[PDB]
């Protein structure tokens, strides 16, 4: 098992990690702010994906300080883990073209 | 089961404070809350806060003065709330609740009544109400007993500990020069008592009282 | 925060017809509104929750529909123990929120109330007390009014009244009336009378009683 | 074509059920969704529900009690719906319509008169309807014909199987012990009549009846 793949293994098991934590974060940040409409689990879970996707609904988004830092690093996970795939099918196509070029 | 467990009273002199407790059975997850609910006499329910137990962390109303301060005791599965310098205002029942993250109250306490006042405690006085010698039976036969002289609310009243519950009526409490009466009212068939034995149990949580009564014809 | 008005405050319906209660929202919270039960002396309980979802264990004689701003909770066929307050809540924009609640009350047949005296007890006269405890019980309308007579003479010092609310089991209504007197003041006569006035009969109903 | 078939009339007694059917011809795509629409005498369309017969997947209006359960069979396309423990309040005309899914229902069926009682069904009597010899002709003549002690609802009278429509009234039905008339009328030129025929033809789908009925001048 070549590093890319271990590599992309790993950020996809990370990022379901942090969707988890990310929902029951969001959720403690936001309770008490008046207006909050992230402030039950199986939304945040849901408003975790389409935030680490950088899709961005607007359905639902942290209003609080913590809410909005847990949102970023949710983010950061997002579009570094889809970033660490692409490079890995980089990776897969550059060593393919290798061998079908014999070098 | 009974998920969660409330005392049935307490009584606090005015400026006092008191801690209230709820004790959670059932299961119990990270993610739980536990929220608080203020009933006033004749009035709806009214929302003061919210605490998570795995984190500690709480929120309160505050559209309400802030009285209340809510922790939890992850070890003993208890929350508690504690309400600072009461006044007449602050008598209410108060529930807690058990929400799992997902927005509604599945499950409830019995709620605690909290009375503000300077008067003593006083355990109820229990009365036999069996008929007069000269009353007509029908085919059904009213007892009852009286609750008198107690502060502060509630009592509880049953009938043969619970297993009497159909021919029941309990009557609100009216107050007193400082006690409070009720009574409370039980139809059997006529056919069935003195027969078999009917008691009413009057228990009176504010005092740690618990009586029972049994209903006999009269000498 | 927002407001959840529920109006009427109270519901007034025949025995099995269908009823409907109604919830609104300052604004748009999509299904995240639950209702509740509270019965006479009971703390709420769950009926319904995200606008229609059904409760294991509620009958299924209760329903819920609705979304944006207007919620109705309904029961197809209302019984005597649906006689209770109904609360709304919404959990869409922190802080929870309740509805000031209404009231199910149900217009059942006419009944004459069953009327009982009480002398008071051997054990309550030991301790110089007296109290002749009468119940009204069990019957509809809820207008009533209750006369005590000592030798056949009326009285009013001393008598306190408590009513019940409607009944689940029966819709009907029942009440108490407690003439308290010294031991001396109850010696000191021979007859106690309660006398039950309700529309169902215009003669009253009364009983009595002979301390000797 | 016509592109949705469903039967004139049911009657069922009260507490009972009945399955309602609904027979699609026309294009049939994977996408399309099927309809059901109440429509109570003198009041407007009540949305019931929707079934995809491709998944099988349906849902139902909440707002109103739910007696109803959609089934589609993909092999003789044609949607089910089961209305169960039908009372007075059932009592209506169900259409059911077809929509593409993209909102709008292009396409219904005449729909279903559905009838809550515990009365018998009864064919009509049909009786011819011409003038007296006595009444004078103007340009044109007035015929009709008199659909009498039928139940249930409805019945649908045509003249001359369809070819006749100018010149025609049909009355609402009235309720008579628990049997319905309705008479229907006809105006053609009084040249045309008796030279070329007349008929009406009755049908009363709840009894399978059909009859026509020549209307000729009088003995």
């Amino acid at each position: 098992s070549a590093l890319h793949w271990r590599a992309a293994g790993a950020a996809t098991v990370l990022l379901v990690i942090v969707l988890l934590a990310g929902s029951y974060l969001a959720v403690l940040a936001e309770r008490g702010a008046p207006g909050a409409q992230l402030i039950t689990y199986p939304r945040a879970l849901w408003w975790s994906v389409e935030t680490a996707t950088t899709v961005g609904y607007g359905d639902l988004y942290p209003v609080t300080l913590w809410g909005r830092c847990v949102a970023v690093v949710v983010m950061v996970a997002g579009i570094t883990s889809f970033g660490l795939v692409t490079a890995a099918l980089a990776t897969w196509f550059v060593g393919r073209e290798q061998e079908r070029r014999g070098h | 089961q009974v998920q969660l467990q409330q005392p049935g009273a307490e009584l606090v002199k005015p400026g006092a404070s008191v801690k209230l407790s709820c004790k959670a059975s059932g299961y119990t997850f990270t993610s739980d809350w536990i929220h608080w609910v203020k009933q006033r006499p004749g009035h709806g329910l009214e929302w003061i806060g919210e605490i998570i137990p795995s984190y500690g962390r709480a929120n309160y109303n505050e559209k309400i003065q802030k009285k209340a301060t809510l922790t939890a005791d992850k070890s003993s599965s208890t929350a508690f709330m504690q309400l600072s310098s009461l006044t007449s205002e602050d008598s209410a029942v108060y529930y807690c609740a058990r929400e799992r993250g997902d927005g509604y109250f599945a499950v409830w306490g019995a709620g605690t009544t909290v009375t503000v006042s300077s008067a003593k405690t006083t355990p109820p006085s229990v009365y036999p109400l069996a008929p007069g010698s000269a009353a007509q039976t029908n085919s059904m036969v009213t007892l009852g007993c009286l609750v008198k002289g107690y502060f502060p609310e509630p009592v509880t009243v049953t009938w043969n500990s619970g297993s009497l519950s159909s021919g029941v009526h309990t009557f609100p409490a009216v107050l007193q020069s400082d006690l409070y009466t009720l009574s409370s009212s039980v139809t059997v068939p006529s056919s069935s008592w003195p027969s078999e034995t009917v008691t009413c149990n009057v228990a009176h949580p504010a005092s740690s009282t618990k009586v029972d009564k049994k209903i006999v014809p009269r000498d | 925060d927002i407001l959840l008005t529920q109006s009427p405050a109270i519901l007034s319906v025949s025995p099995g017809e269908r009823v409907s209660f109604s919830c609104r929202a300052s604004q748009s919270i999509g299904t995240d509104i639950h209702w509740y039960q509270q019965r006479t002396n009971g703390s709420p309980r769950l009926l319904i929750k995200y606008a229609s979802e059904s409760i294991s264990g509620i009958p299924s004689r209760f329903s819920g529909s609705g979304s944006g701003t207007d919620f109705t909770l309904s029961i197809n066929s209302v019984e005597s123990e649906d006689i209770a307050n109904y609360y709304c809540q919404q959990s869409n924009r922190w802080p929870f929120t309740f509805g000031s609640g209404t009231k199910l009350e149900i217009k059942r047949a006419d009944a004459a109330p069953t009327v009982s005296i009480f002398p008071p007890s051997s054990e309550q006269l030991t301790s110089g007390g007296a109290s002749v405890v009468c119940f009204l019980n069990n019957f509809y309308p809820k207008d009533i009014n209750v006369k005590w007579k000592i030798d056949g003479s009326e009285r009013q010092n001393g008598v306190l009244n408590s009513w019940t609310d409607q009944d689940s089991k029966d819709s009907t209504y029942s009440m108490s009336s407690t003439l308290t007197l010294t031991k001396d003041e109850y010696e000191r006569h021979n007859s106690y009378t309660c006398e039950a006035t309700h529309k169902t009969s215009t003669s009253p109903i009364v009983k009595s009683f002979n301390r000797n």
